[PDB]
Formats: C-alpha cells, structure tokens, sequence
C-alpha cells in the first residue's frame, strides 16, 4: 500500500525553524516527485513546491522560495520540508503528496502535520458555568473553557453518558495567545429538577482535569 | 504564472440534486487539470484528472469537462457522502496552483429558526476581573444569522467573537456561540445585557437579555 507518513503536529516558537518529515513506503521512492501543500485552518490549499527524489531537482512556488526548503533522504525514503523564520502566518496544516502514474495528479496524500506557531506557554483552562437567569420546552446549560494553551481540550458531559444535543464549539484564539471555547447542551426543561449536569474538561498538555457541576 | 479562478465559493444543495463547480485557468493549461474533494479534518482525495478522467473508485455521478480554459466538475444526484469542499488544481507550469475552493453544504428542506439563549458571566470569573457573556443560537438553518450585542440598548462592536459548529449530519442544522468579553469595570457600567438575533426563520428579530446582578 502506497503510504506517506507524517507527524500529527509540531508546536513551535516564532522566529525559529522547523523540519517537517514525510516517510514514504510501498513503492520505489525515487520514481515519483513529492510535493508539499499548505492549508491554513478553514481555508484553501496552497501549492508550495516539488522535489524529484531521484536527483534532488526542486521547483518552488515563488511565494515560498525563502520560507520553505525541500530535501530528501534517499536511504530512509523520507522527504523533508524545513520552514524557517516562523510567524503566525505559518500556522497551518502542511501536507506532503506523491504524484501518480499520471504525473499530473496527487493520488496519495500524507495526513498532514499541524504546525502551530506561538510564543505562549502551557496553561490549563479555567472552567466557568453557563446557565441563563430565566415557559419553554428546552433549557440550555454549558461550560465556558477559557484561557488555555495549547489545543486541544476534550469536553464531555456526565462522564460521556450525555451526548445528545451536546455542542462543543471550535476554540477561538484570543489576542492574549490563549484559547477559549464553550460547550453547551440543550435538555428538556422537565429534566431540570430530576437530573444533574456536569461538564468534564480534560487538558492533557497541562495534566488538568476539571469536572464542573452546572446549576440551573 | 497561471491562476485558477474557482466558483462558486459556496453551494447549498439537497440530496438528489445536481451541482456544477467551475474553474477558469488564466492561461492555457491544456488538459492538465485535477479535481479534489476534502472532508472536514481529512486529507484531500483525488476525484478527476486530465480534466475529464475519473479516478479509481469515483462514482459515475461525478463528471469533469473542459472547454478551452474553462473546466467544470458536475455531480448528479448528490448523496450525503458528497458534501464537503472541492478544489481544482492545474499542473501545467510552476507554480501548480489550486482554485480557491468550493464548500458544498446540505440544503435542509425547511428553514429552522435558532433557539436563542443568553448566559451571564459567573461569580467565579467575575472575581478574576473579567466578564464573558455568551449567546447561543441553537440548531438553525440556513447558516446566515446576525447576532448583535446590545448593552443598555446600545449596540456593541469589536468586543465579541463568534464560533460555529460543523453542519449536523443528521438534521442539517448549525449552532453558533457569540462571546462578549468585557473587563469587570466595563461590565459594571451598565445594567441590561442582550443579544438580538436576525434569521430567516424569525419573522421579527429575537432578543434575549438579563440584568447584571439578576442571577
């Protein structure tokens, strides 16, 4: 099976350089050009450049000529991309791809490395209840998961037992460089007097686990 | 340099419908044009190449066509698995550019008004010197909604952020959170905190509010 293996993520500081790897298997490495593609969160694909692993010939997109540097290691069938002088504009998923038997195609893609460029230090979230002051058939409750770094956190409700009507929103990066997210759940108004609601918030990087009871 | 101009940026369609996605090359790229599909949080996958050849495994409801510098991806009888993003890419000269993308979302048969809820800042957060106020718009369709924060009936700006979920696979709705963030001192200047919501499912805008100190 043709496979291109890439690390899931790289957390790195602005102003430094980072080396992304793409380990190929299941075919003759030197037969097919390897390309790299950038995709910023929620935006489009951008073509970085291509390298011929057989001879090291490389064509860059002019936009990336100083930012990206392509190499391969023939002996370990691995393609590398170094990104230099990192800034927040470089935070993105970076894919490696391999051309097909028709050279004008990308049939094979790595799963991509998520590179996040930040000067922020690890920090666990504060968890605050969300409950209206409040008639209606549906009540909402939630937790505000604020001021943490880095991504991600996992939020569950009642230890996983409550999944219906749960919405956990995408985190937003505040100007402080910390993340903030809400997780909410809607439930029948009638349950408010009989059932308890607790959000379970887990943040591995800080080794933080918070369970917060939300009183309607 | 050859650039690909893709359109439309967004498409809403129901299962069983047909759509057309278009890309114009800014110069002759011959037949060197590929199409890719990408699902949320997955890598893109090849759909079509040489402008009109289906990749292995791609169902025949997909077709690619070429007319000079105009290229089209057509999908007949859309199925649930077809929703997501689509990109064209040329491979003629360096750089091998992608179109800007098309997001294909599901058109729910009927409009669904948001259920709206407002959440005051907690006593605990207030201790720390900040007040986050959260407005939730739950399970609405279509995606377009206007959320406006009003403080003592004055319109707010530049102090809130919105976040939205991925369209629900089951009911085709979205939910959205808008967070208003104020220092404790600013929070304590005013009494009435309200979020006003405009949406196609609401004959009149809906306003949910609380009074600081009420809860």
């Amino acid at each position: 099976q043709v496979q291109l293996q890439q690390p899931g993520a790289e957390l790195v500081q602005p102003g430094t350089s980072v080396r992304l790897s793409c380990k190929a298997s299941g075919y003759i490495f030197t037969t097919y050009w390897i390309h790299w593609v950038k995709q910023r969160p929620g935006q489009g694909l951008e073509w970085i450049g291509e390298i011929n692993p057989n001879n090291g010939r490389i064509n860059y997109n002019e936009k990336f000529k100083t930012k990206a540097t392509l190499t391969v290691d023939k002996s370990s069938s691995t393609a590398y991309m170094q990104l230099s002088s990192l800034t927040s504009e470089d935070s993105a998923v970076y894919y490696c791809t391999r051309v097909g038997v028709m050279i004008t195609t990308f049939p094979y893609w790595g799963q991509g490395t998520l590179v996040t460029v930040s000067a922020a230090s690890t920090k666990g979230p504060s968890v605050f209840p969300l409950a209206p002051c409040s008639s209606e058939s549906t009540a909402a409750l939630g937790c505000l998961v604020k001021d943490y770094f880095p991504e991600p956190v996992t939020v569950s409700w009642n230890s996983g037992a409550l999944t219906s009507g749960v919405h956990t929103f995408p985190a937003v990066l505040q100007s402080s460089g910390l993340y903030s997210l809400s997780s909410v759940v809607t439930v029948p108004s009638s349950s408010l007097g009989t059932k308890t609601y607790t959000c379970n918030v887990d943040h591995k990087p800080s080794n933080t686990k918070v369970d917060k009871r939300v009183h309607h | 340099d050859i650039q690909m101009t893709q359109s439309p940026a967004s498409l809403s369609a129901s299962v069983g419908e047909t759509v057309t996605i278009t890309c114009r090359a800014s110069g002759n790229i011959h037949n060197y044009l590929a199409w890719y599909q990408q699902k949320q949080g997955k890598s893109p996958q090849l759909l079509v190449y040489n402008a009109k050849t289906l990749a292995d495994g791609v169902p025949s409801r997909f077709s690619g066509s070429e007319s000079g510098t105009q290229y089209s991806l057509k999908i007949n009888s859309l199925q649930p698995e077809d929703f997501g993003s689509y990109y064209c890419q040329h491979f003629w000269s360096t750089p091998f550019t992608f179109g800007s993308g098309t997001k294909l979302e599901l058109k729910r048969g009927t409009v669904a008004a948001p259920s709206v809820f407002i959440f005051p800042p907690s006593d605990e957060q207030l201790k720390s010197g900040t007040a986050s106020v959260v407005c939730l718009l739950n399970n609405f369709y279509p995606r377009e909604a206007k959320v406006q924060w009003k403080v003592d009936n004055a319109l707010q700006s530049g102090n809130s952020q919105e976040s939205v979920t991925e369209q629900d696979s089951k009911d085709s709705t979205y939910s959205l959170s808008s967070t208003l963030t104020l220092s404790k001192a600013d929070y304590e200047k005013h009494k009435v905190y309200a979020c006003e919501v405009t949406h196609q499912g609401l004959s009149s805008p809906v306003t949910k509010s609380f009074n600081r100190g009420e809860c």
